[PDB]
């Protein structure tokens, strides 16, 4: 299996990119994010193309690609 | 910012 660069672009545009693989659980990367923004996992949600990302979606799941851009907003 | 890349563990 293979690994895509995310790019993950919060509230205030800052951005974080994570290296997934296609078949690990996106609820990897939320909990990641939130550790190192400092706030409870659960006071954020996590949109691909406006879409909420379940904790048990993969990026095979979702059809991400190469630099595909996450969005993060308050819960 | 300087650029920040994570890799995230296979094993969960």
């Amino acid at each position: 299996g293979e690994y895509i660069k995310l790019k993950v672009i919060g509230q205030d545009s800052s951005e974080i990119h994570f290296k997934v693989k296609m078949t690990t659980h996106l609820k990897k990367l939320k909990e990641s994010y939130a550790q190192r923004q400092g706030v409870p996992m659960n006071s954020l949600r996590f949109l691909f193309e406006g879409q909420r990302i379940a904790d048990n979606h993969t990026p095979k799941e979702l059809g991400m690609e190469e630099e595909d851009v996450i969005e993060v907003y308050q819960e | 910012a300087e650029e920040r890349v994570v890799v995230i563990s296979s094993s969960e």
